[PDB]
């Protein structure tokens, strides 16, 4: 009833556009994770 | 958590790969160029060989 | 762990894809099913072992062929913190994906509360068989509400039956074979008069 943009409290679902685009604003959030491990892994030592 | 669980799997194994990559080329390419340093050393002798005959 | 272990995941973003109308809503399931792919492609190359013995003895730079395997073996027992991720994920993540988590359970309880509803009537209506069976005043406690509606008929004197009615089928049941078929007007009262009369150039009002 405060934080969600609607002309009527009579929710109705034909579209999964809302919850599609929060799941990607979702899930891709949490990419760069094995990345950055990589960084630590492989900034540690040097093999040469 | 089944997608990030398969992502970091299939990850850990692609940084596998590329580790035991590094280390084989690097080890085949100074063999590479180990070969290369004999060829030139035995090549100094032929060298000799011939310019002792000009002289 | 490579085989089966991506079949629950196909079906679930094909019923979200299948779900999708609008072109908009189309797109972010391909994005999302791009991340999907993304995370859960398959790596399978075949690790190559290195035996160190075999290059140590043939041929190699001393000191080099230990040093890389010294090197080597380090970097080989560091390994990702699986744990941790699997925490951080469970524990909180994108408060703004908090936006549908309650949106899609106050919209759920609006249709549960429908689903509870003629979940219930069906229920009561188990104990009301053959309408005919019942007297008048009884019939209409189990209807609750008509006897109070038909009061309100009663006191504004809108005795014409069906006139409240959008569709008085009663009325047109009694018409099916009457001369000058109609039905009562929506809302007629026996008291209202909306009758006129004018005075023209001409005589009966022409
Ligand atoms: C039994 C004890 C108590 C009895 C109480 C009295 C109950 C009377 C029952 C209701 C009678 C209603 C008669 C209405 C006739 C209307 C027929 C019609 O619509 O015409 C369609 C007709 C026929 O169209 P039709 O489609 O409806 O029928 C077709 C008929 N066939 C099938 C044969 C082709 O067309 C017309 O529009 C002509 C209209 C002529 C109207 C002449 C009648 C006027 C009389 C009514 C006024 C009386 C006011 C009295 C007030 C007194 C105050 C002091």
């Amino acid at each position: 009833e405060n934080n969600i943009a609607s002309n009527t409290y009579i929710l109705i679902q034909q579209d999964v556009a809302n919850m599609a685009k929060a799941y990607v604003h979702d899930i891709c959030g949490y990419i760069d994770v094995a990345n950055k491990e990589n960084v630590r892994i492989l900034s540690k030592g040097d093999l040469i | 958590a089944d997608s990030i669980n398969n992502f970091l799997a299939n990850e850990y194994l692609r940084l596998q790969s590329h580790i035991t990559s590094r280390a084989l080329n690097i080890l085949k390419q100074a063999q590479a160029y180990e070969t290369m340093n004999q060829a030139a050393l035995l090549q100094k002798l032929i060298d000799d060989a011939t310019s002792a005959i000009d002289n | 762990q490579a085989p089966g272990n991506q079949d629950k995941i196909l079906k679930w973003i094909s019923t979200l894809s299948n779900k999708a109308t609008t072109g908009e809503s189309r797109s972010y399931c391909t994005q999302l099913s791009s991340l999907v792919s993304f995370y859960n492609k398959q790596h399978v190359e075949q690790i190559p072992t290195i035996d160190f013995n075999e290059w140590k003895s043939v041929i190699s730079t001393q000191g080099l062929v230990d040093k890389v395997k010294e090197n080597y073996e380090s970097l080989i027992k560091e390994q990702y913190n699986t744990d941790a991720i699997s925490k951080q994920i469970s524990s909180a993540s994108s408060k703004a994906l908090d936006d549908i988590e309650n949106e899609l359970s106050f919209h759920a309880a609006i249709w549960l509360n429908a689903y509870a509803d003629y979940t219930m009537f069906l229920f009561e209506l188990e104990e009301y068989n053959d309408p005919n069976d019942y007297l008048m005043h009884e019939n209409f406690d189990f209807f609750r509400g008509l006897e109070t509606e038909l009061e309100e008929l009663t006191e504004t004197h809108n005795y014409i039956p069906g006139a409240k009615d959008d569709v008085n089928l009663r009325g047109y049941l009694a018409t099916q074979f009457a001369w000058g078929k109609k039905v009562i007007s929506f809302y007629r009262h026996p008291a209202d008069d909306f009758k006129c009369a004018k005075a023209t150039k001409n005589m009966l009002g022409r």
